[PDB]
RNA sequence: GGCGACUCUCUGGUCUGUAACUGACGCUGAGGAGCGAAAGCGCGCCGUAAACGAUGAGUGCUAAGUGUUAGGGGGUUUCCGCCCCUUAGUGCUGCAGCUAACGCAUUAAGCACUCCGCCUGGGGAGU
RNA sequence: AAAAAAA
């Protein structure tokens, strides 16, 4: 049980993993597009983002979050979905921001 | 690159129809267009004196029942084979009309053409027959194929 | 999955279900499950498999069946092909054929048919069925063919003629442009056939541009002979007998501040700083509703009309020029018929007192914008002195705004500053000059005034709970919403709401945030195209844009219908005390037909008035072939891109004039992306360009990249 | 387009003023181009240096 | 050849202005010494090198136009701003002249003087 | 392609 998280999005080209932690980095729920059942070019739209995002989403506010901080690596098209779908689920985003190397 | 003109027929000089010297012309077999001629006014006799309607009233009936709406042309492209649904233009509506009216009039049992022709006439009025059918027949097939246009 | 299929399909399958995204239909469906949400996306994946429910562009499902019969609004090309506008708008554009369009014209209204292939991007539209013929007139050149007519219409839009018989010519000759009355339409090979009707005169005509779009929109034109007579019976001054009951408000200080060309003042203006440090601002409105009563003549115009139209070289005014500049003007130094709002205002910018009357007021002077900005921002003696007992007073009225504009900023109103543009042309319809439109103090002083009241008298009447006319602003689209939403995280912002119920402060927290810097007029440009546009309602729902919950039109009435409509039921509901059933149900039947006609007529004019705009802006560049600019990108579309001159004046940009690489535009990131050479043409850059191609009959502009 | 620095006759910019920094820093963090502050070079490379100094003892982020 | 996070320490050169001083103390520089890539190879040697803006250094002279970097002088103007002049650097365009042509053109490949390096048909052979 | 508001 705790309020304040990151959200660790990998949007690539291929498939969009959604982790959240809490601050100290322990995973407290994951979804994907892969875990979504989406399979080849559907893995890759935003809409399995939004998917996997709200899949991790409403798992982590059974554990009672609220606030969110997101990180996104990665070059594929579902970060602007998934992190809407966070702020859609009811988790509200405080920090953006895009690690990509 | 630009449609050709039509020839542009002559009225039938009794029934003043471009359409029934369309059928005569259809009809008309080695440039004999009198024997064609002589053919239709004999048809067009026999469906009067069976009917007692106006041959004409008839014969646009019989016309309206055989003329296509749609048919199906072969399109190849890559793989396709797609049957394309095209509409047929009045002009080929006619055509087509004129054709399989004569086409399966000269198919038929009866002895002679203008009786022939005639039953072919009144069957294709009463919306039924072989050419009736055809026009069917080909809108059955444009139906089952219906799904790519 | 096969029950839940199952149940989903029934579900979707009733009469009342419209479309649903992912979310949605688990609420009314209703689940709550984690595992039974694992179960969900399989079953969405393969009942879209199957074809047994559609994905529209926007997530929303749907049955192949629903969508099937989309039945959208022609959005048909000038080239001959179309894309169709959806009832509901979330679905996507549907492609329409040449072949198969089948008798439709731009605009009107389908029932087109879905295809199971798509040479493209798009779902391929097929028009089975016309469900409504809309086009019901074209106006056009007449032109003789083979012994016969044929008028081409204005528009390229419509790429067939209109067959002219003879009996229907009536003058049109080689030249001269007519309407149409088309008495027949297409079908199948066959045009549509029509009449001539208005013969404008010959196409090549200097005003006929003007007279041609006048027809083509359908805007009004001459006042009817009964409207003109009881224009003409309407007295030049006021009669004694109509000064009983009227607060008498001549000995005080009251002006006027308008542009240098208006000539039909709607509203006065009057502040006093009281000793507690609240102001009293008076707002006096041209008494229009005295001079034009109910059922009158100009009355039933006036409806007509709906407002007035400003084009670039005339107005078409809703009342006539008699009324509207002699006795409806609050023109300087005469008593003037006067409904008035007198308000008691404290440092917070709330109304503590409000009371509206009927009254008559001397017009102490007549001022100009630029002059009140000279007084107030350049501090200039001249004027002042000029001026010298209003100099105190304007001083008292920048005070009282800046509190007005302060409260409305922190209520959360969005403030866009998009540069308006006015067209200057001379008497004979010649384009001297264009420059831009700039709101400074004085207009921005008016401004808050005009919406203070505005709210006040909107605020009263909710409150009285009578029928009454409201000018509604809705909430954003929430699917063009949600495309902003993520078109400002690209950046790295976030915007504290949701695409259903955001909150006008939270728009207004990204404009300020971007202010001077690389993603200002990206963002600003991508908000607009998620708002919606105002229009009058009888419902109090409130203005978006203004982040109030109460909002009218009263403070112009020679001009918008529903301002003299207001007007009248001020003196119904106030002045008369009539405020029984039977005229609340009289109202009550009355005002939606007024509000949607008016509305219509607003969006009517305002299409109009910028279709000269843009008419008379290619006639300004005519002379402008080779002449580089230095002007930013201002929308980049697939088809080109987009350049604003710093004066407001756009023009396109094709890949055919991007020489040098073949860009693509990445929609998600709003930009040209080349990669032959390996370049990036984002929109609000800074860059140069060439008038190539100002096509003033279509009203093209066309630019060339000469670089960044 | 004006160089704040010349035009308010400034001289020596401060690595301690966060909020005047801040006005030539992206919210991400990304010092903002001269093409488009329109600071002149001369300050550019003052800012600049002031900015990384801002960055290093935390008063500024460092990009996205 | 090169040299890009920040700070400190130590340290080299250049530019502008003023002329207080010295009073030709200057230029070039075989040889020599030092610096000096992936080399090549055990921090050491090696040290050849599209180590080719394909252009030696120094000096003076010979149209212009325009941009940019670091200064100076002045102008109005409150500084700013905007204009004018100027020094050093770095670009683009362009005379005269030069060039086989291409081009170069006050950052010369022009017109001159001093000193150095270097070339004298292609292979064979950088043997 | 084009928001309030004003003209």
């Amino acid at each position: 049980n705790i309020e304040s998280g990151i959200a660790h999005i990998r949007s690539t080209f291929n498939n969009t993993i959604v982790t959240i932690t809490d601050t100290h980095g322990n995973a407290i729920s994951w979804s994907s597009a892969g875990a979504l059942g989406f399979r080849g070019s559907r893995k890759s739209t935003p809409f399995a983002a939004q998917m996997a995002a709200e899949t991790a989403a409403k798992g982590s506010i059974e554990h009672g979050l609220k606030t969110l901080e997101v990180t996104v690596k990665g070059p594929g098209s579902g970060r602007e979905a998934a992190i809407r779908a966070l702020q859609a689920a009811g988790l509200e985003v405080t920090a953006i921001r895009d690690v990509t190397p | 690159k630009g449609p050709v003109a039509k020839r542009d027929v002559l009225p039938d000089p009794i029934y003043n129809s471009k359409l029934v010297s369309r059928l005569i012309n259809k009809m008309m077999i080695d440039g004999k267009k009198g024997k064609s001629q002589t053919i239709l006014y004999k048809s067009f006799d026999i469906i009067k004196e069976r009917t007692g309607n106006d041959a004409m009233e008839v014969f646009e009936q019989a016309l309206k029942n055989i003329m296509p709406v749609l048919e199906v042309k072969a399109r190849r492209v890559g793989g396709a084979n797609y049957q394309v649904p095209v509409e047929v233009r009045p002009e080929r509506r006619t055509t087509l009309g004129l054709r399989w009216l004569v086409n399966y009039a000269r198919l038929r049992g009866e002895k002679t053409m203008e009786e022939r022709l005639a039953n072919e006439i009144l069957d294709a009025a009463n919306n039924t027959g072989a050419a009736v059918k055809k026009r069917e027949d080909t809108h059955k097939m444009a139906e089952a194929n219906k799904a790519f246009a | 999955k096969e029950a839940f299929m199952e149940k989903l399909l029934s579900f979707m399958k009733e009469e009342a279900y419209k479309p649903l995204t992912v979310q949605e239909l688990e609420e009314m469906l209703n689940i709550t499950e984690a595992e039974e949400f694992k179960e969900l996306v399989k079953a969405l994946v393969a009942l879209e498999e199957k074809g047994l429910i559609v994905r529209t562009r926007s997530d929303r499902y749907g049955i192949p069946e629903k969508m099937n019969l989309i039945k959208g609004k022609i959005s048909a090309h000038a080239k001959g092909f179309a894309f169709l506008l959806p009832e509901d708008t979330s679905l996507s554009d549907v492609f329409i054929p040449p072949n198969e369009l089948n008798t439709a014209m731009n605009g009107d209204i389908v029932m087109v048919r879905l295809n199971s292939q798509s040479s493209g991007s798009r779902q391929e539209g097929t028009v089975i069925r016309i469900l409504e013929r809309a086009i019901q007139r074209v106006v056009g050149t007449y032109t003789e063919t083979r012994n016969f007519g044929f008028v081409i219409p204005d528009d390229k839009k419509i790429t067939s003629d209109i067959f002219i018989p003879k009996n229907g010519k009536n003058g049109a000759a080689e030249g001269h442009k007519v309407v149409v009355k088309l008495t027949s339409y297409p079908e199948g090979r066959m045009n549509a056939e029509g009449e001539v009707e208005t013969i404008l005169g010959h196409k090549n005509d200097p005003g006929i541009d003007i007279l041609s779009v006048i027809h083509k929109h359908g805007l009004p034109g001459e006042f009817p002979a009964d409207a003109m007579e009881q224009a003409s019976s309407t007295p030049d001054t006021i009669d004694e007998k109509d000064l009983k009951d009227r607060r008498d408000l001549r000995d005080q200080v009251i002006v006027t501040i308008d542009g240098a060309d208006a000539k039909d003042l709607d509203d006065a203006v009057t502040v006093t700083k009281l000793d507690d440090g609240s102001y009293k601002l008076g707002v006096h409105i041209a008494d229009v509703s005295h001079y034009v009563t109910e059922n009158s003549p100009i009355d039933k115009e006036a409806l007509e009309r709906g407002t007035s139209v400003y084009l670039v070289d005339r107005v078409i005014p809703m009342i006539p020029h008699r009324l509207s500049n002699g006795i409806c003007s609050l023109n300087p130094k005469v008593d003037r018929l006067t409904l008035s709002c007198e308000m008691t205002i404290n440092s917070q910018g709330q109304v503590t007192e409000h009371e509206i009357f009927q009254s008559v007021i001397k017009t102490t002077e007549r001022m100009t914008y630029s002059d009140v900005n000279k007084i107030l921002v350049d501090d200039d003696e001249e004027l002042k002195q000029k001026y010298e007992p209003l100099v105190p007073m304007f001083k008292d009225m920048e005070r009282l705004a800046q509190i007005l504009r302060d409260k409305r900023m922190d209520r959360g109103a969005v403030d866009f500053d998009f540069k308006e543009a006015k067209v200057l042309v001379d008497d004979e319809g010649a384009v001297k000059d264009v420059v831009i439109r700039e709101r400074s103090v004085a207009e921005k002083l008016i401004e808050e005034f005009m919406l203070v009241a505005n709210e006040t008298v909107a605020e009263h009447f909710h409150w009285m709970n009578v029928p009454f006319i409201y000018r509604i602003h809705e909430e954003p689209n929430a699917e063009k919403l949600q495309k902003f939403l993520e078109f400002v995280t690209t950046f790295g912002y976030v915007v504290k709401g949701t695409a259903g119920n955001i909150h006008p402060r939270a728009l207004q927290s990204i404009l300020d945030a971007v202010r001077d810097r690389p993603e200002e007029t990206v963002i600003s440009t991508v908000m607009l195209r998620s708002m919606k546009q105002a229009k009058y309602d009888p419902q109090s729902l409130g203005h978006f844009g203004l982040s109030t919950e109460f909002y009218t039109h009263f403070t112009s009435p020679i001009r918008r219908y529903p301002d003299l409509i207001v007007h009248r039921l001020i003196r119904t509901y106030l002045i008369n005390g009539k405020v029984d059933e039977a005229t609340q149900e009289k109202w009550a039947e009355r005002l939606p037909d007024i509000a949607e006609h008016t509305s219509s007529m607003e969006r009517r004019a305002v299409d109009a008035e910028r279709e000269t705009d843009d008419l008379k802006k290619a006639e300004y560049m005519l002379d402008k072939i080779g002449e580089e600019f230095d002007g930013m990108i201002s929308s980049v579309t697939n088809f080109g891109m987009f350049v604003e001159l710093p004066n407001t004046i756009e023009g396109l940009v094709h890949v055919s004039f991007m020489t040098d690489d073949y860009y693509r535009f990445d929609e998600q990131h709003f930009a040209m992306i080349g990669e032959r050479t390996g370049n990036v043409f984002r929109i609000g850059d800074e860059i140069t360009v060439k008038v190539v191609d100002v096509n003033k009959d279509e009203r093209n502009i066309d630019f060339e990249i000469v670089g960044m | 387009k004006v160089c704040y620095f010349t035009s308010n006759g400034i001289t020596h910019i401060d690595y301690k003023d966060v909020d005047l920094l801040k006005k030539f820093v992206s919210e991400r963090g990304k010092i903002l181009p001269r093409r488009v502050t329109g600071t002149n070079a001369k300050y550019q490379r003052k800012l600049t240096a002031a900015i990384k100094r801002a960055r290093q003892m935390a008063l500024l982020p460092y990009v996205s």
